[PDB]
Parts: structure tokens; sequence; C-alpha cells
RNA sequence: UAUGGAAGUUUGAGGACAGGUCUGUGAUGCCCUUAGACGUUCUGGGCCGCACGCGCGCUACACUGACGGAGCCAGCGAGUCUAACCUUGGCCGAGAGGUCUUGGUAAUCUUGUGAAACUCCGUCGUGCUGGGGAUAGAGCAUUGUAAUUAUUGCUCUUCAACGAGGAAUUCCUAGUAAGCGCAAGUCAUCAGCUUGCGUUGAUUACGUCCCUGCCCUUUGUA
């Protein structure tokens, strides 16, 4: 909903800099106006505007003098994708998406022509009348997706199979296509019994750091095991973790009564 | 084993057209096709005859380019050859004589399909 | 005296329960249709599956294979006014599952469209 | 019965103060088929006295 | 002034504009595109198509229940003239439906709209079970010129997952939530749509700022 593929293409040399020129100053003078993108001709910087103002990727405040600027939510998503396609990645959009409620799964072609799977961050997905605006949607969501993406890095440096992280820029998260099923939607699987006994012992894995999983129950991994949705682990500091062993495992000693038809 | 329509074999496959072939097929053809009369020779019985008439010796009669889909099989058009329009251009059908009790629309497919692959 | 699940047409007909409700188990006959021969093989119908011996059997499937003659008017049976011959036939447990998988077949011979749908749809 | 619970069951369980559709499924008897049939037989036959008369709960007597 | 009061929450609950009007004119100016490129019209097809992600719903996983009898209980409505709506009744057919006559331009006739849940009495007994009827076939019907890519109705058969639903979230303080059906509008046929109507009929606070979102004070400075 917020976000938008349709207007990455149309702008201008000047304008990934320009819309960049707000950046830098953002960190300091977070209300920017006209002339201090000048500085870091007499067409260059409006023409960007007059996108950036009317494409909306910078936000427009009306006065007789000279006006101040703070950027958009949608500016750092181009920003993101400009830094993005230059690191290496992202060639294009997929045609499979891949919307989930929180974080946006496209299919995206990095280069070689490699489908793979980004996922731009940011909360509560529609843009939303209330909030404040550079800061929440932006700012929160920014930093946020680092929490995460260097725990998921962290942790496949683990060597758990895992999905491993391949890019992060400015609340975009892109990783591993992990082709697989989800038991959440599961459908036929002949062999649970080292199945489960790697999954009961996946625990002690999510468990070998003094951890719990939390989210082990079902709707996370696929046969590949591949596993996601990995932020609301808990500490062995972590004061009630010890209820929550038996909430993991019990769960998905349930499932397979069910479907699967399997028992510990 | 020859088409037996409903325990109805080959002379009177070939004439109970429209009087009582109508009669002894299903619900849809009966009192449904007490109706139907529409303009059944447009530019259809004069090919119809013309056309089947444009067999001589062992051969395909002349397809019939026509602008119908609805019309069920007739009697009279077994072992025909018509062209049926289905939003493209005039795709060629011939008639067999186990195609009765069925739509001219049903043979020439109008959407092609999703291809995946 | 009490007899359970048996087998014949092919199909482990259940026992120990209501008289009607072992029939369905057949492919080609249900609730109304072994309601209806269970009417008119003169048997109660509060009778469970442990009773019903040989010809008690074979009353009914005596009448299933012949419905016309023994008063049901032709607007009961499953599959009637075949396309073949014009006859009604009450097509049975794997008479039925071969009859209506040609009817596919007979719609793609003459390349009509469900055929044709289950042609390139698999 | 299905061998010999008829001139068994109909010695063994006119235990408590109450029997009912279900309770003689809890005794691991024949279920609520045959069982309501003895509840109307034996409801009949002078034993359990019909302080109910009708279906899914009939509330009953022992052996009076 | 808890009392009495039909009613002691406002009894209660609702009913000048850069808005539209040059496309309204039967008032009143300026700028743009022109002829093998301005249109009329016929027939067929599509608007249903499907690895999918997102969202609104309907129905289910039953034994406070499924089915078979029996009781029979409302309100809002609305209907055919220069023509065939609502239909009673009387037959025919399992049924859908069909036929023969009637009344009502309507508190009158349809119609007391004899609706459904509900109730009683029975079978069924915890089994993907008889819950469930997904999907598909046969036959028979009706509308409309035409239903094939399944309109909708009926009969039989075929019986899918679902064994109570993760993180997330929607709505709600009393004849209300929820359950139940009915009428009207769209309309040749067609609700699972919407807006009203009545029938069965809860729990749980009667407050707070934990969040959420909105209002309103004080504060710092170009």
């Amino acid at each position: 909903m917020k976000l938008d593929t349709s207007h990455m293409r149309y702008l201008t040399t000047d304008d990934f800099r320009v819309l960049q020129a707000v950046e830098q100053g953002s960190r300091s003078h977070e209300v920017v106006p006209t002339p201090l993108i000048h500085q870091i001709s007499q067409s260059g910087t409006n023409r960007a505007i007059s996108d950036l103002a009317k494409l909306s990727l910078i936000s427009k405040m009306r006065n007789v003098k000279y006006d101040g600027y703070r950027l958009t939510y949608n500016g750092i998503d181009y920003l993101a994708l400009k830094t993005m396609l230059n690191r290496d990645t992202v060639y294009s959009v997929g045609n499979t998406i891949g919307v989930g409620k929180e974080s946006d799964i496209y299919k995206v072609s990095d280069k070689n022509g490699n489908p793979r799977v980004m996922k731009i961050h940011r909360l509560g997905r529609t843009y939303l009348k209330k909030s404040n605006q550079g800061a929440n949607w932006m700012h929160l969501s920014r930093l946020a997706a680092n929490k995460e993406y260097q725990f998921m890095s962290m942790l496949y440096s683990k060597g758990f199979k895992v999905p491993e992280p391949f890019d992060n820029s400015r609340h975009i998260v892109v990783m591993e296509l992990i082709e697989g099923y989800p038991m959440r939607r599961l459908r036929k699987h002949k062999n649970i019994p080292k199945l489960y006994s790697d999954l009961m012992c996946f625990i002690v894995d999510l468990a070998n750091s003094g951890l719990i999983h939390c989210d082990f129950n079902e709707f996370n991994i696929m046969i590949k095991f591949v596993v996601i949705d990995f932020p609301q682990c808990i500490s062995i500091q972590h004061q009630d973790a010890d209820y929550y062993f038996q909430r993991d495992v019990d769960c998905i000693r349930r499932f397979f009564k069910k479907k699967l038809k399997y028992e510990p | 084993k020859t088409h037996s329509y409903r325990g109805v074999d080959l002379e009177k496959l070939l004439e109970m057209s429209t009087e009582d072939f109508v009669k002894l097929a299903p619900a849809r053809v009966r009192r449904r096709f007490a109706r139907g009369m529409t303009s059944k020779p447009a530019g259809f019985m004069k090919k119809l005859r013309a056309a089947k008439l444009a067999a001589p010796e062992n051969e395909k009669p002349a397809p019939v380019r026509t602008h119908m889909r609805n019309m069920i099989i007739v009697p009279e058009m077994i072992g025909s050859v018509v062209g049926i329009y289905n939003g493209k251009a005039f795709n060629q059908v011939e008639i067999r004589p186990e195609m009765l009790g069925h739509y001219l629309g049903e043979f020439s497919i109008t959407y092609t399909p999703v291809r995946h692959g | 005296s009490f007899q359970h699940i048996l087998r014949l047409l092919n199909t482990n007909v259940d026992g120990n329960i209501k008289i009607v409700y072992a029939l369905t188990t057949i492919k080609g006959v249900g609730r109304r249709y072994s309601n209806l021969v269970c009417k008119k093989a003169d048997v109660d119908l509060h009778k469970r599956a442990g009773e019903l011996t040989q010809e008690e059997l074979e009353r009914i499937v005596q009448i299933m294979q012949n419905p016309t003659h023994y008063k049901i008017p032709a607007w009961f049976l499953n599959r009637q006014n075949d396309i073949t011959d014009g006859k009604d036939y009450h097509t049975l447990a794997n008479n039925v599952e071969s009859k209506l998988r040609d009817d596919l077949e007979r719609l793609k011979k003459i390349r009509a469209h469900r055929g044709i749908r289950h042609f390139w749809g698999l | 019965l299905d061998q010999e619970k008829y001139d068994r069951i109909l010695k063994e369980v006119p235990t408590y103060r109450y029997v009912s559709v279900s309770v003689l499924v809890d005794r691991l008897k024949i279920g609520g088929s045959l069982a309501r049939i003895a509840l109307r037989h034996l409801e009949k036959e002078g034993i359990i006295k019909p302080i109910s008369k009708h279906s899914k709960q009939a509330i009953y007597t022992r052996a009076t």
C-alpha cells in the first residue's frame, strides 16, 4: 500500500544525488530549504524537486518565501534502491508477491539474473493517517532492519541451516529465495521420524546459545528445514524461559497428531 | 459399432432431423428446441447443401466460414466441415457423425490456456 | 446369526450398523437409493446389518440390477437414458467408475469442450 | 448382547440410583444404539421408573 | 421529591462555500485538432480466464447435535391501463414445474403474507460419522433470440479438506450482541448484495488513560 513500484525509473541524473542532497543534511538539518540542496545549476535542483515534490519523494510546505523541506518516506525508498542497485542486486522486480503484514516479500532480480527475495521493513502496512512524518515510518523501521539483519547473519554464521541475509540498506533486507514449503500449509510427507528427530533436536540447536525459539510452532520453516520469522527469541537471562519450552515443543507435539500422525 | 444416437442408427440417423430427431434427445433439445425457429438457412442451408455437394469422390466437403456457435449439430450436417469463428479467424472444424447431441460452440475453443511452460 | 462386514460387488460393505447406511458405501448408490431399495426389499429399516442372510441379500441385489420392474418409476435411478442405447441404467460400484470415466473419452474423440479441458488441463 | 450381554447386562447394571441414555455408554457396554431400546424395555418391564418419558435426556431411577 | 412516575441520560433519536452547474441555458469572452486518421453498423469473443499474495463474506468441523413426523407464531412491505403484476382456488406430475378459472389498481384479494429458528416425540452415538456437501456426471425443467465457458430450479449418484484454528486484528453496553427468516431496490432468469422489518434472545464494565487515535493547555527558541 504505502510502497510503490511505479515511479522508480523516471527520475533523472541529479535526482538520485539531489534526493540524496536532502539526506546528508537530514541527520543535522531535519528541515531542508531549497538552496540547502544546491551546495551538496539553476535548472538542476527544482526539476528534481518538481519530480520529488510532485512524485512525492519530498514533502512540500507552501509559503511566499523559500520553502523548507523534510525528506519523505517515499524518498528514502528509491535512495535505498539506488544504493541497492549500486552494491549489486535488484535489476527488476518479480511477478510473485509476496505481500506480508509488516514486511514485503519481493521476488527480485539480482545481477546474473538471480530471482531472490527482497524484504522492505516498515510496520503496519496499508501509509497511515496517524503518523508524524520523517521518523516513525523511516527511522523506527530504519534501525530495526539492521537489528534483525545482523541477527540472522550472526545466527547463520552459527552454522545451523537457515536463510542467509544477502543485502541490507535503509530498511530493506534481501536474502535467498529459500524454496521449500511451510508446515503451516503442509500437504504430505512420508518420513517424520528423523524429520522430528531433527526438529526436537533443532530446538536444542535453537537452545545451543541458551535461547528458545518461541515461534517454533507452525507457519515457520520448510522442507529443504527452512525456518523464518526469527525475532521473537528468548534469552536464558530472560526470566520466564522455562515456561516457553513446553509451549514450543508441545505445540509441535500437537500438530503432527492431527496431520502427519506422529508422537515423541 | 456405429453411432447409436440414443438407440438410433444409420438411415434414421440421416433423416429424422428437426422433426423427431429433436424428440428423442435430452431436455435441452425437446421442448427447448420446440423453439429454435431462427434463420437456419442464413448462409447455412445453401452452403450446407452446396458445400457437402462440394465433396466429390472421397473428399472433405467445402469448409463453411460461418458466424454461429449456438446451433446444435443437425443430422443433415453429418460429415460436414465448418469453420467456427471464435473471436479470431474462421477456425475450421470437420463435422463427424458421432458429434450429434452437442453444440457447435463446444468444439471451437474461444480462450487459449494460461500456458505456464 | 450376527454377521459383520461383507465383501460382494467388490466392496467391503460394513456390518453392525443400520441397514440403509451399510449399502451407501458402495459407489453409485447412496442414502435415498439404499433407503428406497430397503423399502422395496420388504425388510424393516430399523433392522441392523448384523442380520440379512444370503437370500435377503439376493433379493436386494436382484432388485437393484433390474430396477424398473420392481416399481422404480425411472426418475429415481442415477444414470438414466444413456446416450449409447437409450435405456435406463443404474450404474454400480465399478460399472459407475469406468462408465463415468469413459464419458471423458467420448467427449475427447468428438473433440468436445470438456474433454479438451481435461486433456490440456492435466 | 453380541454374545451374552442381554442376560449379562440385565443382571449386571441396575447398580446406581440413575441410568440414562449416555450413562450406559460409560460402562463400556453397547452404545446408545440398542441400550436406548434396553431403556425402553426395562423402563417398560418394571425395573427402572420412568420419571422422564422422552428423548435426549431421560431421567430415570434404579430398580425400585 | 430510593420514592412515585408510561417516560427522571438534550424523555429519546434524527432532520456564506476557489462544492457543483460553459456537458442546464430558451444569457455572456478567449485558446486547441481536422478528410486512406470523422463516424454509423453487423456477427463472434471477452469482461468469469489462475502457481499466486492481499481483503470482504458464506458454510462447516455436530450429540446445547444431524435427520422424520407433528404445533403453528409476526412485522416491514408491494402488486396488472392502454395491459398481463401479485396470485387464491380446481386439477396434473416425485419434484421443478405445467394447465383451467377467479379476486385484487389494493386496510378488503394475494395475505391472517399460516416464514424460519423454535417446541414435542422418535432414530442416530461418537466413528472425516449420517457433520460437511467441495467438485463432477446423468436425466428432467424454466427464463430469455441465444445458458456452449457449466444462468437458475428439481431428482439420483460422486463425498474434498475441515477433529476448533499461530503471530495479528474486527465489532459490541439491553430487547442490544449473537442466532433466525421475511419484504423492498438492481432485475427476462440470477445474491452469497444492500436497506429496512420482525422472531428467539446473552455475557460482561458502567470506568480508565496501558496502548491506540483525536481534541485542548503550559513550555523553549528564529
